[PDB]
């Protein structure tokens, strides 16, 4: 609040607006918010995951897709922006594709919906992805709510939720995300 | 001019000795220059000067 | 950048600022509200007028809030700003951060000495700014000539209060004058000798 | 780094620092007591307490150093540096690196034009610092008023020996007072009416 | 490059650059002309003597330029470049570029604005520049002692004018010296008793 | 041209001459530049290519070279500088060799010239790749004579030609050449 | 040293009112110094110092 | 205050003309005041007023 | 030394202490010491190799461990920390693993040691890689004494050695190899 502090000096404060900032846009800027804790969502394009970490183990690698080739999410989702957000959501956490473990995803023809589920688990051979991917969650997250415990394993799944639109409009997490994302094109 | 200006911010200036010390010396400086300009005579000759033989 | 639209603000306002304040943006680097101007003066362009959004943020002062999140010390999430403006004068300070701890907005009392000290500098940048506004205008030669001139006019009413003495005396005696006299006491002309005899000087009668 | 712990200087002591000097740090990002002083304040501050490396130091002036010694000319290896310190006062410079060529530390001979333009230019700094903490207090047209009036004074006093003439008498003729004269010396009282006479003008009696 | 020979110059003469302007250069990483100096200097320099390029070119000014092009706006092609020279002393501005759009050198009319602010603060620069060259070389103790060194004689003379009173003296009555009066008028030693006269005070006879 | 704007203040200007920028310079830097319009050429070493957009295939994947190695490009010419300059070309315009769609390359041993075709069209799949190659193209070329029509069949081809004497010699194009080409070896 | 500079560069700075007040206050005082020089008489004992006794 | 600092850096300043000149115009116009205080009768009438009537 | 160089003006000089620095580190950041010339130590984590370079080729090709991929490296020792530190100096130095020729290893069933080689010649096709790895190990060691001539083969070997406590301690070193290291994973 605005109150004198001298004579004539004043303290004075001024606001900028984050709805005016993505309503107004040349492109579809990121969107990445954290509704309460432990529930982290990521928008793009007319894709929306939830990004949920959990001890279960819904796709394993013997049964689903292994994604070490971005080119292989063909066998992922009909919809391209689904894998669109998908690719660039694993670039921004700094996924590397030749250096990184593969991380599963379901396979197309199956109608079980788009999950993809990545290792983020920090146990023996997985220790510095973890590390890396945890690197990631902060850079895009701030007050990222880390259930990734040491030793215990660690699983994320993403898959298409309705984007809750009472949850807050960040926008530092899009400043973090398109730094990370290299060079990414936004549609217009 | 600055001086308007000057005139609103003179309680902020009043608070350093320097400040109070130029203050001081410029009204002193007035008011001298007032009274020996006066002893001096400018002030009789402009009077006179607009007395110029209109009264005695 | 130099103004700001309604949309651009959390209450819908012409909130316009200055031109000292928004010009230290470019020598600048290390500054959130800068940054935020940069960002939405390239939005309020390219909506309909003609890695430009992460080179239009300062990715070092960016990854230095993201440390201080981390350590949990204060740190800024890049919404609210506050500044010190002088009401007559409308001369401002650069809108410095409202820093968050606890996603909670810092009170008043925990940077109380950074606004006081804020008021300070600004009210001090103001009186610098109109020194050096007279130092760019006029030259120094011109004021060492007007307080020297001024010098030599004092010393010359001293000296003429006082009255330098004009020929030479002696004591008990009558003014040599039309006739000169020299260290001795008396010229060539033969009227005043040189009898030795010392001198004391006086005045122009 | 305001202070320096013993751990952090050879021959352990607890060396600190002035304020301006580290303040110049925040601004020059070239600068290799600077970069050590933010690795040293990382270090400290995290020991116990709450790519840092990296954005602590500048990796421009790294980049610089390891060309220069590709170059093999004089460079820097971030141990030793040399400062100008004024010992009354205790102002002293940024401390500059004490700079290396062919392995073995320069000679103070070859850098004796840089420490001489050190201590000239800290001396100037002292001085100018004094002339600004001045200019931030002292309002300009406070300063301007003082003189004008000093100004006004003396030309008053000068006023005052010579003497404004008042009245205006005429050559021969003595006071007409109290009777005034035009500028033929007349009045319409007849006393001295327009006779058309020079006229003196003499000072108060 | 302070300066720089024929062979990096369109027509073939050398033009030598002041210091002072290229001091800036160090400073400043926002000028395609400091940037162009330092690539010329390490072309020249290691033609037979002794990511260099792109640490010697700031990637800023190459990537802005390039969005300005993208964005149809006047750009630099970092060949021509414009500057404001004061004749007589030589002191000049440092250059900028003569910014081209439409794959044309803008007309002297666009930017006429530009290099009449350029003149005008070059001028302020020379001005400011010979007051800190004074500030920095006489100290504002000599300089406050002086000046009120100079108002305590003007004083002094104002009182040697008007005279200040010495001793006590009574309407219609001779001077009581050797013999003093209190503030009644009369001293103890009984030749001046008490009456409690009003005094009137009166000046060295 | 040089004009008095004050009592005692001159306008002046001063120009660098490029011919001493590059001919008189320790290593050997890239040159690209521009006849007209969409006549683009490019000089490293001793190779000197044509870069030409036209819709026709010179080069078909079934029949010549594919190339998603570095160096898978050995079968391409005899001569090392033309290898050299064609893959820091495709370095400098932002190819990955890992993450982008091989491009095709003529047979060494098929006696038709060595020439390298880029599937630069914007159509489809290929999108975001013809998108970062205009980007790149537009970043190494000044005044960048676009020719590839969203949707239209765009492919590049690089033949070897003789070097344009009446070429306007640019530097900023080497510029943004060495800065996006990384770790660069210029022959000396 | 500067006097030359500074009367070549004249022209310029007579364009502010404070540069002329200077420039006028200047040369009254510089006058007024002459001339109540001559008054007290440092000129006369001069002259007289120059003629000591060498003629009447 | 500035004065006692002023004072041991005294000989670091007397290198330049202008500090020399300032130094002496001050020395000059101390010693000018003081003696034209002492012709205006300031210090005979202090001394008059620590001799309020106790002797002759 | 301190000395006075003007009036109440004295030279002044102070030195930083390199092993309160390195000691008193919450991380374990690497070493980097020149003893002597062409005796390059290195020293990370609880590994410490001796990096040596000569004429001799103690690993073929055909017979060792080919390293075209990070995860090949866990044929190499049984120590995982040995492993972290060939790959993070092959990091350093500048070894793009997928751009680069590979290098060899020793089996880490074959009980003669951890010793993995590297073709640092600079002999036809090996030439780019060479000149990377001489620009790498400059970067990394102050006054790097290269000994691999132009033309002449030359072949770096790094074995286990007892860390020379009588090596000077830099920090220079240090900075290089983090600032190299890209997104290394530094022991707590
Ligand atoms: C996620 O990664 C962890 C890594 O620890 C996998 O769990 C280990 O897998 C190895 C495979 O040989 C087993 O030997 C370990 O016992 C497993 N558990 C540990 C060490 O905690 C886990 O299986 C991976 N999950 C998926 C879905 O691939
Ligand atoms: C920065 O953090 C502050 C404090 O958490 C957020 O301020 C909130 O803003 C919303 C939307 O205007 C208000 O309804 C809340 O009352 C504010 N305060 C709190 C304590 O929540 C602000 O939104 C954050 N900025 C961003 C971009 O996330
Ligand atoms: C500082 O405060 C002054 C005084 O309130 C502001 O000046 C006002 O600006 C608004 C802009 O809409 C005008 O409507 C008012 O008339 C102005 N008042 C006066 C007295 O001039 C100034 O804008 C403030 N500076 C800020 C907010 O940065
Ligand atoms: C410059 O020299 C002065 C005088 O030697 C130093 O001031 C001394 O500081 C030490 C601690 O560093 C104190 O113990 C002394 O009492 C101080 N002396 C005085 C006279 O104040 C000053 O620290 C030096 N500046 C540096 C080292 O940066
Ligand atoms: C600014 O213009 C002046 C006047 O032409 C230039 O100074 C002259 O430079 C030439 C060439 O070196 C000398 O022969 C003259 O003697 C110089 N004159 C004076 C008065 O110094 C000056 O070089 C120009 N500055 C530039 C081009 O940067
Ligand atoms: C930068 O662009 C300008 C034009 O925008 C070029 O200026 C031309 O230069 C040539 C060669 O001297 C002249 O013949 C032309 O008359 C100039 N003007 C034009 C075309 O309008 C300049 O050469 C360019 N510089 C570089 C390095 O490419
Ligand atoms: C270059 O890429 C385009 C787009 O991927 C290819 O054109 C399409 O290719 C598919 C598969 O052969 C056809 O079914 C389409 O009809 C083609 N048409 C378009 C415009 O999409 C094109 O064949 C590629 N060229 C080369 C030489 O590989
Ligand atoms: C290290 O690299 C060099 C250069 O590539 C290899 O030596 C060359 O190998 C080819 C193929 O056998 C021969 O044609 C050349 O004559 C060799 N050059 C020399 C100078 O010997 C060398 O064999 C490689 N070493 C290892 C350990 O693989
Ligand atoms: C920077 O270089 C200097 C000069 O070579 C090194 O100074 C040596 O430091 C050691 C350790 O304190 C002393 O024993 C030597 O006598 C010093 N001088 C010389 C000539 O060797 C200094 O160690 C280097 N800094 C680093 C971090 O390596
Ligand atoms: C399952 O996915 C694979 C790709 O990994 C695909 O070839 C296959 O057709 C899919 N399954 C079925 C039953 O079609
Ligand atoms: C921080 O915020 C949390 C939010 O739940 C609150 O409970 C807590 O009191 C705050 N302070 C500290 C010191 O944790
Ligand atoms: C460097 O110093 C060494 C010390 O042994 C000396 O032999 C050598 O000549 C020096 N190199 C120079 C001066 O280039
Ligand atoms: C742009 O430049 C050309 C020559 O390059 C000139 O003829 C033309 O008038 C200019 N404007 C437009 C709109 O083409
Ligand atoms: C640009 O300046 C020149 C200067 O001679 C002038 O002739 C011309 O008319 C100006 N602009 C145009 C293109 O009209
Ligand atoms: C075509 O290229 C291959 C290698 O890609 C080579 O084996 C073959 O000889 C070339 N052409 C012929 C003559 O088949
Ligand atoms: C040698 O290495 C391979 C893996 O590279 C491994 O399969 C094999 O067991 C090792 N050799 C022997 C003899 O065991
Ligand atoms: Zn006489
Ligand atoms: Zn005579
Ligand atoms: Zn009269
Ligand atoms: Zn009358
Ligand atoms: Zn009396």
């Amino acid at each position: 609040e605005a109150f004198k502090i001298g004579l004539h000096t004043e303290f004075q404060t001024v606001s900028f607006s984050m709805v005016g900032l993505f309503s107004n846009n040349p492109h579809d800027l990121p969107l990445l918010c954290t509704l309460n804790k432990s529930h982290l969502y990521i928008k793009g394009g007319n894709a929306s995951f939830k990004i949920s970490f959990d001890d279960i183990a819904v796709l394993l690698p013997e049964y689903d897709v292994i994604i070490q080739h971005p080119a292989d999410m063909s066998w992922c989702s009909k919809s391209d922006d689904q894998i669109w957000l998908s690719q660039w959501f694993m670039n921004a956490v700094g996924h590397d594709w030749y250096l990184d473990p593969p991380f599963l995803c379901r396979n197309r023809t199956k109608t079980e919906g788009f999950i993809f589920q990545v290792n983020t688990s920090k146990t023996g051979i997985n220790e510095n992805y973890a590390k890396k991917f945890k690197t990631g969650m902060h850079h895009l997250y701030r007050e990222y709510p880390d259930s990734c415990l040491d030793g215990k394993l660690c699983l994320m799944k993403a898959q298409p939720t309705s984007w809750p639109l009472q949850c807050p409009l960040d926008h530092v997490n899009t400043l973090h995300f398109l730094t990370r994302g290299k060079n990414i094109q936004l549609p217009r | 001019g600055q001086f308007i200006s000057f005139m609103q911010e003179i309680p902020t200036f009043l608070q350093e000795a320097l400040n109070i010390a130029l203050v001081a010396v410029s009204l002193i400086a007035i008011i001298a220059g007032v009274v020996n300009l006066y002893k001096s005579g400018l002030f009789q000759f402009f009077v006179f000067l607009a007395l110029a033989g209109r009264s005695c | 950048g130099y103004c700001l639209e309604e949309w651009m603000l959390v209450a819908a306002k012409m909130k316009c600022f200055g031109n000292t304040a928004v010009a230290k943006c470019n020598l600048n680097h290390d500054s959130e509200f800068c940054d935020m101007l940069r960002l939405f003066d390239y939005n309020k362009n390219a909506i309909k007028t003609l890695q430009t959004i992460n080179a239009l943020i300062s990715d070092n002062l960016l990854m230095k809030n993201k440390i201080r999140e981390l350590m949990s010390v204060p740190y800024c999430n890049y919404t609210k700003f506050w500044y010190v403006n002088h009401t007559l004068s409308g001369q401002h300070s650069l809108p410095r951060c409202w820093l968050i701890k606890n996603n909670s907005y810092l009170n008043i009392s925990d940077f109380r000495n950074d606004w006081i000290l804020e008021s300070d500098f600004l009210i001090s940048e103001m009186l610098s700014k109109e020194y050096s506004d007279r130092q760019g205008k006029t030259p120094l030669t011109l004021v060492d000539i007007c307080f020297w001139s001024t010098v030599f006019f004092t010393a010359s009413l001293f000296l003429h209060l006082v009255g330098i003495p004009t020929h030479r005396h002696i004591r008990g005696e009558a003014c040599p004058l039309p006739h000169r006299l020299n260290s001795l006491g008396g010229c060539r002309c033969g009227k005043y000798p040189n009898l030795k005899k010392p001198t004391v000087w006086r005045r122009g009668h």
